[PDB]
C-alpha cells in the first residue's frame, strides 16, 4: 500500500483528494482511516466507496483497478487529520491533511520560573508563541544580551480543529546559580506574519 | 413533418426505418414491416469470446 | 455500542514480557461476528496489525509473522475480555497498541479485515529506567487578553494528562506534546488564555496525572 | 454441485478460514493453518454484487397501478380494469420469482467453479511434485516450507527446483 | 507435507430456493422484499394528507353542511376517502360526470 | 518439441455486457437494435400516404 | 470463466491464429504454427448461429401499440389506454435485456467450455506421452514431427507407437 | 456438451445399462457387465423431478381472458380489450416457450456433469493404481476381482492395499 501524496495543505472549501495504489486489487478489502492527534484511528471508508458509521457526506471513497482514492468535496478545519489506507493486514504510510488559511502572527509572552522551583536547584524560563500560521518560525534567547545555544528546547502543538493555527513553546533550563547569576532574560521572535522580530523580555527580581 | 419525396417498407411518426435487424427504439407507433419497439438504448449480443489485453 | 476498554502496563523492561488487556462491552469475545485483533502504532513503523483471536465453533488464533515467534493473544470468557502477550521485548517494540474488532462489518458475510471499533490505545515504553512522577510548576500571568499555564516537569514514562479546572476550563488551553530532556526525563507544558479582567474573580488550577507513577497533583495558577 | 468440488471431492467447508470465500489450508513442520484466496474471492465477490444490481436495477422499470373508480352501470371497463391491473401483477410476480431461482442456481454453481478452478490452478502447478490424495489435498514429496508454500498460493511455485 | 483447497462454512441457517432444490442452507443471503408496515395514514415528505374521513369528495367539494371541517383546507400531499362514506350528497340525486372529476383530481 | 492448446484473440474494441459482469471485451459481437431513422414521411411500399398538412 | 481456460490456465489468447475460433500451436525442430480445430469451431458457430436466431425468433411475436384517442371527458379510459401501452413495453423491454444478458454470459461460458474440451481431447490422447506443463501445453517426451503432430489434432495419435 | 462427457470423451451411451442413468461397465477374469450407480441416479431423479414440478407450479397463476362484448359505437374499448387480450396470451407464450429452451439445456448439461464427477469420482479413487485409457475407462495394474470392482463402485476402494 503505497499512498500519495505524504501530505497536503488545502484551504477550507478545497476538494481534496488522496490516492493509495495498492499491490493487489480488492475493492472490498480496502478501507480508509481518519486519526485525529491523540485519538485512535476512527473507519471512515470501508470496501472502497461506503461510508463507515458517523461519517459525513463530504467524504467518499472511489476504486479502480489497484488504485483507489478518498476524497473530501470540501474541506472542513476539523478534517486536520492522518489519513491511512488498508487493504488486508496492511497499512499504508498515511497521509498528512493540513489545512491552508490566512498568515497569522504569533502573541508572545515570556514567564519567569517559579520561586518554588528555584529552591530545587533549577530554573525553566518559557517562552510561548500563541496561535500563529503558518510553523515557521524561528526563537532565539538572550541571557544579559547574549544568545544562548544548546540549553533550549521547543514543542509544538498540532493545527487547531477551530482556526488551524499553531502554538509553541521553548524553554530554556539553567541552574539556579547560572540564573540568579544574569539579570535580563529576553524571548525574540522570527515569523513572516510580524513586520520585524519581536521581543519579550523581564528583569529576574522585578 | 410534411412529405420526405422518399419510399420504405417501415414507417415511423419521427421517420421511416430500412434496417434488417430484429429490433429498433425510434417509436412505438409504426405501420408496414417493422422490427420490434423496445425501450432500450442498447441491445447487443456476444459472438465471440472474451477479447485478451 | 461495542466499547473496548484497555489496561495494563505502560512500562516494560528490555527482554520481558509486555501483558495487555481488552475488556469488551456490548458484544461478546466468543461472537461469530466478531474477531479481535492487536494493532500497534509507532511514529517510525506506522501502523502494523499484530495479531487476533476469534470463535467459530472452536478458537483460533492468528499471528503476524514479524511477532509470531513471541506472540499469545488468548480469549477470557468469564470476563469477556482477550489479552496480549508479547516476549522477549526490545526498544523496537515501544508503540501504541490498540485492541480492535474486525469482521463485524463484513462484504457478503466475509470478513474484509476492516476494524470498525477501537480501544483508547496504551502507550508502552521499553526501557530500564524507573517510574518518576512529575513535579509541577505555575506559569504565572503578569501584566486584555491574559496567559497562564503549567509547567510539567521532570517525568517518566509517558504519558501525562492536564485538564483545567477539573475540565470545566477547555476553551483556549494548549497542551504541549512531551520534549525529552538530557536527562532522560519528560517534560511537558499546559497552559490558557483568558480574559485579563477574569483574573481577579475566577480561580484557575491545572489538574495533573500521572498514571504510571500514581500521581495525581491540582496546581493554583495566579498573578 | 455442477462443478463437483463444493460438496463433493471437497467433503465440507471450512469454519475456520473467515477471511475469504475460497482458500488454502497447510500443513508442515513449522506448523499449519488457513489463508484465503483473495483475488479469487474478490472476482467472486464483483460477480455476485453485479449480478444483485442487474436484479434490482432490471425490476427499476415496472407495473404501478392506480386508483380508477366506475359506476354501476360502468362494470364492463372496471371489470376490464381489474383483470389489466392483476394481470401485471401476475406477470412481474412470475418474472420477480423465477429470476430470483435461476439465478440462486447460478450463484451456487458459480462458487463451486471458483473452487474447482482454484484446485485445479494449484493441481496444475504441482504437476507430479506432490501426490494428489482425492480429497482436495496435497501431499508433496519434497519438504515445503513456509516460502514454498506461499509460492503455491502466488501462482509463483518453481517447479523446476524439486 | 500438504496443501489442501477449501470453502467457507458458518453457522448460517438462511435458506434459499433454486429450480431444481428447494429449502437450500447457504453461508449468506439477502432479503430483497419488505413484508412489514406501520398501520398508520401518514405525512407524506412532511406533507399532511387531506383525510376527509366521514365525507365524501361531494361532500367536500358542494359544501355538505356536515363537512365544514373542510370548508378551507391546505394544500395536502394525497388524499383519503371511506369506501362508503356517510355524508356524501345530503339532499339525494346524481353527481354527473363523478368518476371523471374524482380522477382530475388526482392531479 | 511441444504441442499447446488456446484461442482467438483479435484487436476489437467491441463490449458486452452479462448478469455478472459489464463491458466485457469480446472478439466480435452482434448489435441487434436499430438506433437509426432517416426523419422523413415516406410512401409505403410505394403507396403515398395522405399527408392532411394544416 | 466457469470452465477455467479462457483467462484462466491458457493465460491468454493468440493474435496468430487467424482461422478459427480455437485450435493449436506446435513446435518442433521443423518449425512451429497455428493451426485452427475446424470441428470443434464449426460446432461453435453453429450453436451461437442457432442461438441468435432462436432469440430474435422469440421476439417475433410482441405487443404492437395502436393509436387511440380520447376526448376531454374520457380521461379515465384514456389513462388505461397508455397504462396498457407502456406495461407492455416495459414487459417486452424487461424481457428482451434480459435475455440478452443471460445469454450472453451462456456464450462466453460455452467458448471456454469448448477450448476446456479441447485441451482435454488432446490430453486423454496423449496421457502419460507428455508432460502437462500446466498452461494449455504438452511438452512431448519422444520427437514428435509434423505428421505426428497432424495425428494428435486429427484424433489418432497413436499411443502405443511412443 | 459443457461438461465434455457425454458425447465427448465418453463417445457413446449403453443400451445393456438398463437400471439406472450413470454407472459403470466392469471386465475381469470372472466376467463382465453393467452396474448402475444408484445414489447419482437418484440424485438426478429427484433434480428432474423438483423441476417439472417447479414449472407446471411457476405457470399455475396466469392470465385467464374473459369475454367481454361491445356494440357498433364502442369499437376503441373493443380494441383495447382484445389487445389487452391478445397481450396477455403473447406474453405468457413467450415465459413458457422460453422456460422450457432454457430448461431443457440445463437438463442435459446436468447430466453430462452428473457423468463427469462420477467418473472423476472413480479417478480420485484409484489415482496412480490404474492407466486413464481416455475414453471413459481406467485400466489396473493389479487384478481387481469383482469385491475389488464392488469397492470401486462404493467409494470404498483401499488405495494403500494395492
Ligand atoms: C510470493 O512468494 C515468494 C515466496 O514466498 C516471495 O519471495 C520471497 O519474498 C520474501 C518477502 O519479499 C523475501 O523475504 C524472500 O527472500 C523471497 N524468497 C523467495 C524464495 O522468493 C515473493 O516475493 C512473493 N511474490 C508475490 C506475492 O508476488
Ligand atoms: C461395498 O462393497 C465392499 C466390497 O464388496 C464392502 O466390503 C465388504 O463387505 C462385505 C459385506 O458387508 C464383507 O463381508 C467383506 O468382508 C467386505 N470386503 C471388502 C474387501 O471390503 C462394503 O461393505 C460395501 N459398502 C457399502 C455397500 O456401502
Ligand atoms: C436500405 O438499405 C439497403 C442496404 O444498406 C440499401 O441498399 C438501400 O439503399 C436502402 N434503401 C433505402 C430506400 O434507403
Ligand atoms: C421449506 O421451508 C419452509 C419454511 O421453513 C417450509 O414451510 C417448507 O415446507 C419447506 N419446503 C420444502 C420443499 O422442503
Ligand atoms: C461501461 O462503458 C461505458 C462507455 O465506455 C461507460 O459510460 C459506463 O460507465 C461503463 N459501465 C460500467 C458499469 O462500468
Ligand atoms: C491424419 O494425419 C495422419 C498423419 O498425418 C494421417 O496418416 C491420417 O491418415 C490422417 N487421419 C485423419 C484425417 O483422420
Amino acid at each position: 500500500m503505497t499512498q500519495s501524496p505524504s501530505s497536503l495543505s488545502a484551504s477550507v472549501g478545497d476538494r481534496v483528494t488522496i490516492t493509495c495504489r495498492t499491490s493487489q486489487s480488492l475493492s472490498s478489502y480496502t478501507h480508509w482511516y481518519q486519526q485525529k492527534p491523540g485519538k485512535a484511528p476512527k473507519l471512515l471508508i470501508y470496501a472502497a466507496s461506503s461510508r463507515g458509521s458517523g461519517v459525513p457526506s463530504r467524504f467518499s471513497g472511489s476504486g479502480s483497478g489497484t488504485d483507489f482514492t478518498l476524497t473530501i468535496s470540501s474541506l472542513q478545519p476539523e478534517d486536520f487529520a492522518t489519513y491511512y489506507c488498508q487493504q488486508s493486514r496492511t497499512f499504508g504510510q498515511g497521509t498528512k491533511v493540513e489545512i491552508k488559511r490566512t498568515v497569522a502572527a504569533p502573541s508572545v509572552f515570556i514567564f519567569p520560573p517559579s520561586d518554588e522551583q528555584l529552591k530545587s536547584g533549577t530554573a525553566s524560563v518559557v517562552c510561548l508563541l500563541n496561535n500563529f500560521y503558518p510553523r515557521e518560525a524561528k526563537v532565539q534567547w538572550k541571557v544579559d544580551n547574549a544568545l544562548q545555544s544548546g540549553n533550549s528546547q521547543e514543542s509544538v502543538t498540532e493545527q487547531d480543529s477551530k482556526d488551524s493555527t499553531y502554538s509553541l513553546s521553548s524553554t530554556l533550563t539553567l541552574s539556579k546559580a547560572d540564573y540568579e547569576k544574569h539579570k535580563v532574560y529576553a524571548c525574540e521572535v522570527t515569523h513572516q506574519g510580524l513586520s520585524s522580530p519581536v521581543t519579550k523580555s523581564f528583569n529576574r527580581g522585578e | 413533418l410534411e412529405y420526405g419525396n422518399c419510399n420504405t417498407k417501415c414507417q415511423t411518426p419521427m421517420g421511416a426505418i430500412n434496417s434488417s435487424m430484429p429490433f429498433h427504439n425510434i417509436h412505438p407507433l409504426t405501420i408496414g414491416e417493422c422490427p420490434k419497439y423496445v425501450k432500450s438504448n442498447r441491445l447487443v449480443l456476444a459472438t465471440g469470446l472474451r477479447n485478451s489485453p | 455500542q461495542v466499547q473496548l476498554q484497555q489496561s495494563g502496563p505502560g512500562l516494560v523492561k528490555p527482554s520481558q514480557t509486555l501483558s495487555l488487556t481488552c475488556a469488551i462491552s456490548g458484544d461478546s469475545v466468543s461472537s461469530y461476528n466478531a474477531v479481535w485483533n492487536w494493532i500497534r502504532q509507532s511514529p517510525s513503523r506506522g501502523l502494523e496489525w499484530l495479531g487476533r483471536t476469534y470463535y467459530r465453533s472452536g478458537w483460533y488464533n492468528d499471528y503476524a509473522e514479524s511477532v509470531k515467534s513471541r506472540i499469545t493473544i488468548n480469549p477470557d470468557t468469564s470476563k469477556n475480555q482477550f489479552s496480549l502477550q508479547l516476549n522477549s521485548v526490545t526498544p523496537e517494540d515501544t508503540a501504541v497498541y490498540y485492541c480492535a474488532r474486525s469482521g463485524h462489518i463484513t462484504v457478503f458475510g466475509v470478513n474484509v479485515d476492516a476494524f470498525d471499533m477501537w480501544g483508547q490505545g496504551t502507550m508502552v515504553t521499553v526501557s530500564s529506567a524507573s517510574t518518576k512522577g512529575p513535579s509541577v510548576f505555575p506559569l504565572a500571568p503578569s501584566s486584555g487578553t491574559a496567559a497562564l499555564g503549567c509547567l510539567v516537569k521532570d517525568y517518566f514514562p509517558e504519558p501525562v494528562t492536564v485538564s483545567w479546572n477539573s475540565g470545566a476550563l477547555t476553551s483556549g488551553v494548549h497542551t504541549f506534546p512531551a520534549v525529552l530532556q538530557s536527562s532522560g526525563l519528560y517534560s511537558l507544558s499546559s497552559v490558557v488564555t483568558v480574559p485579563s479582567s477574569s483574573l481577579g474573580t475566577q480561580t484557575y488550577i491545572c489538574n495533573v496525572n500521572h498514571k504510571p507513577s500514581n500521581t495525581k497533583v491540582d496546581k493554583k495558577v495566579e498573578p | 454441485g455442477l462443478f463437483g468440488a463444493i460438496a463433493g471431492f471437497i467433503e465440507g467447508g471450512w469454519q475456520g478460514m473467515v477471511d475469504g470465500w475460497y482458500g488454502y489450508h497447510h500443513s508442515n513442520e513449522q506448523g499449519s493453518g488457513y489463508a484465503a484466496d483473495k483475488e479469487s474471492t474478490q472476482k467472486a465477490i464483483d460477480g455476485v454484487t453485479n449480478k444483485v444490481n442487474s436484479i434490482i436495477d432490471k425490476m427499476n422499470t415496472q407495473f404501478e397501478a392506480v386508483g380508477r373508480e366506475f359506476n354501476n352501470l360502468e362494470r364492463r371497463i372496471e371489470n376490464l380494469n381489474k383483470k389489466m391491473e392483476d394481470g401485471f401483477l401476475d406477470v412481474w410476480t412470475y418474472n420477480a420469482e423465477l429470476l430470483v431461482l435461476m439465478e440462486n442456481e447460478r450463484t451456487l454453481d458459480f462458487h463451486d467453479s471458483n473452487v474447482k478452478n482454484l484446485y485445479d490452478k494449484v493441481r496444475l502447478q504441482l504437476r507430479d511434485n506432490a501426490k494428489e490424495l482425492g480429497n482436495g489435498c496435497f501431499e508433496f514429496y519434497h519438504k515445503c516450507d513456509n516460502e514454498c508454500m506461499e509460492s503455491v498460493r502466488n501462482g509463483t511455485y518453481d517447479y523446476p527446483q524439486y | 507435507d500438504q496443501i489442501c483447497i477449501g470453502y467457507h462454512a458458518n453457522n448460517s441457517t438462511e435458506q434459499v430456493d433454486t429450480i431444481m432444490e428447494k429449502n437450500v442452507t447457504v453461508t449468506h443471503a439477502q432479503d430483497i422484499l419488505e413484508k412489514t408496515h406501520n398501520g398508520k395514514l401518514c405525512d407524506l415528505d412532511g406533507v399532511k394528507p387531506l383525510i376527509l374521513r366521514d365525507c365524501s369528495v361531494a361532500g367536500w367539494l358542494l359544501g355538505n353542511p356536515m363537512c365544514d371541517e373542510f370548508i378551507n383546507v391546505p394544500e395536502w400531499s394525497y388524499i383519503v376517502e371511506k369506501a362508503n362514506p356517510v355524508n356524501d350528497l345530503c339532499y339525494p340525486g346524481d353527481f354527473n360526470d363523478y368518476e371523471e372529476l374524482k380522477h382530475l383530481l388526482s392531479r
